[PDB]
C-alpha cells in the first residue's frame, strides 16, 4: 500500500538511532571516568566484592 | 633471651597464617582444604580447582 497517514519504517529507524545513541554515551561515560562500573545497573556483585576489597 | 626471639617468630608466623585474606574469607586457615571450583568456561563442568591446606 501507498499510505500517508502512518509510517513504520521510521518508527523502527528511530528506535534503532535511539538504541545508538544510548550506546554511545554509554561508552563515553566510561571512558571519561575509567571505571566499568559506575552504578548499580552495570555490576552488582561486584560492586559489593570491590567495596569490601576496598575496606 | 634465643628462645623469647624464637616464640616471637613462631607468633607471628601464626598470625599470618590466621589473617591472610580475600576481602572478608580467610585463605590459609583451612577453607580451600579441599579446593574450591571456578567454571572458567561457558558449559557446565569445565571448571578449575584451587586447593590451599592450612
Amino acid at each position: 500500500a501507498i499510505t500517508v497517514n502512518t509510517n513504520v519504517t521510521s518508527l523502527k529507524a528511530q528506535k534503532n538511532l535511539n538504541t545508538s545513541a544510548s550506546d554511545l554515551a554509554t561508552s563515553m561515560e566510561r571512558l571519561s571516568s575509567g571505571l566499568r562500573i559506575n552504578s548499580a545497573k552495570d555490576d552488582a556483585a561486584g560492586l559489593a566484592i570491590s567495596n569490601r576489597l576496598n575496606s | 633471651a634465643l628462645k623469647a626471639e624464637m616464640d616471637q617468630l613462631a607468633n607471628e608466623i601464626d598470625e599470618i597464617g590466621k589473617t591472610t585474606a580475600f576481602g572478608t574469607t580467610k585463605l590459609l586457615a583451612g577453607g580451600f582444604s579441599a579446593g574450591k571450583n571456578f567454571q572458567v568456561g561457558a558449559q557446565d563442568g569445565e571448571d578449575i580447582k584451587v586447593t590451599v591446606k592450612a
